[PDB]
C-alpha cells in the first residue's frame, strides 16, 4: 500500500456519505407526505363512491344502474388500494431509508 | 500513528464493502416484500374489473 | 329544492376531488425528483468501487432509484390528469346546467 | 312553455346522469390500464437488478 491512497480513499468516503446522508432525509420527508396523501385519496376516492350511489337514487333505469353500482365496488376497490399503498411501497422505502442513516450515521462517530 | 491510519484505512475499505453488500440485500429483501403484495393487490383490482366488466 | 340539494352535492364531492388531483400531482415531485439525485449520488461511490462484485451491484442499485424516479414521475401524467381533465369537464356542465335552471325561474 | 322547459329540465337530468355513469367507468378503466402498466414496469426493473 501506500500512504496517499489511504487518505484518497478517506476523503472520498466522508464527502460521499456526507451527500447520500442528506439525500436520505430529503427522500424521507418525501414519505412523510405519501402516508398523508394516501389516506385521504381514500378519503377523495369515499367521496367518489358516494357521488355514484347519490346518483342510482335520482335514476333508476335498469340498464343503466346495473354498471352503476358494480363501479361504485369498484372505486372501493381502488379506494381500498390506495389505503394498502401507504403500507406497501410508502412503509417499505421509509423504513430502509431511516436504516441507511443509522448505518452512515455509525459511521460518522467512526 | 501513520501505521495505524493504514490499518484503519483497510478496515475502512472492509467496512464500505460490507455496508454497500448489506445496504443491497436490505433493499432487495424490502423489494422482496413489496413484490409479493404488490403483485396480489393488483391481482385483486384485476379481478375486480372482470367482476364489474361483465357487469 | 331536490334538484339544488342534489347538484350541491356532486359540486362539493368534485370540488374535493379536485383538491386531491392537485396533491397528487404536486407530490410526485419527490421522491421522483430526489431519487434522480439519489442516482447520481449512489453513481458516484461507484467510480470509487471497481471490486467487480460491488462495483457492478451498486451501479444496478443506482440504476434502480433512476427507475423509481421516471415510475414515480410518470403517474401524475398517467392517472392523476385523466382525472383531472374529467373532474374539471364535469363542473363546468355542472354550471352549464345551472343556466338552463335559470331559464326556468 | 313553462311546463315543457321543465320537460325539457327532467330530460337533460336524465341525460346529464346517464352520461356520468359512462365517462367515470372508461375514467376508471384508463386508470386500470395505466396502474398496472407503472407497477409492471417497476417489477421487470425488480427482476433486472435482482439479477444484479
Amino acid at each position: 500500500n501506500k500512504f496517499v491512497e489511504q487518505d484518497d480513499w478517506f476523503h472520498d468516503r466522508r464527502v460521499y456519505l456526507d451527500a447520500l446522508e442528506n439525500q436520505l432525509k430529503a427522500l424521507l420527508k418525501a414519505m412523510d407526505n405519501m402516508v398523508a396523501q394516501r389516506k385521504a385519496m381514500a378519503e377523495a376516492a369515499a367521496d367518489f363512491s358516494a357521488s355514484l350511489h347519490a346518483l342510482s337514487t335520482v335514476e333508476l333505469s335498469p340498464t343503466l344502474s346495473g354498471p352503476l353500482d358494480a363501479l361504485s365496488e369498484l372505486q372501493l376497490a381502488i379506494r381500498d388500494v390506495y389505503e394498502r399503498q401507504a403500507q406497501q411501497d410508502v412503509l417499505t422505502f421509509g423504513i430502509i431509508i431511516e436504516e441507511y442513516i443509522r448505518l452512515i450515521g455509525s459511521v460518522k462517530q467512526a | 500513528a501513520r501505521l495505524l491510519f493504514e490499518d484503519m484505512g483497510r478496515l475502512l475499505r472492509s467496512e464500505l464493502d460490507r455496508f454497500e453488500r448489506e445496504k443491497v440485500e436490505d433493499f432487495k429483501s424490502g423489494v422482496e416484500t413489496f413484490l409479493e403484495s404488490a403483485v396480489e393487490a393488483q391481482k385483486e383490482l384485476i379481478e375486480k374489473w372482470e367482476t364489474f366488466l361483465m357487469q | 329544492h331536490d334538484r339544488r340539494v342534489y347538484l350541491d352535492a356532486l359540486e362539493n364531492q368534485l370540488k374535493a376531488l379536485l383538491k386531491a388531483m392537485d396533491n397528487m400531482v404536486a407530490q410526485r415531485k419527490a421522491m421522483a425528483e430526489a431519487a434522480a439525485d439519489f442516482s447520481a449520488s449512489l453513481h458516484a461511490l461507484s467510480t470509487v468501487e471497481l471490486s467487480p462484485t460491488l462495483s457492478g451491484p451498486l451501479d444496478a442499485l443506482s440504476e434502480l432509484q433512476l427507475a423509481i424516479r421516471d415510475v414515480y414521475e410518470r403517474q401524475a401524467q398517467q392517472d392523476v390528469l385523466t382525472f383531472g381533465i374529467i373532474i374539471e369537464e364535469y363542473i363546468r356542465l355542472i354550471g352549464s346546467v345551472k343556466q338552463a335552471f335559470s331559464q326556468r325561474q | 312553455l313553462f311546463e315543457d322547459m321543465g320537460r325539457l329540465l327532467r330530460s337533460e337530468l336524465d341525460r346529464f346522469e346517464r352520461e356520468k355513469v359512462e365517462d367515470f367507468k372508461s375514467g376508471v378503466e384508463t386508470f386500470l390500464e395505466s396502474a398496472v402498466e407503472a407497477q409492471k414496469e417497476l417489477i421487470e426493473k425488480w427482476e433486472t437488478f435482482l439479477m444484479q
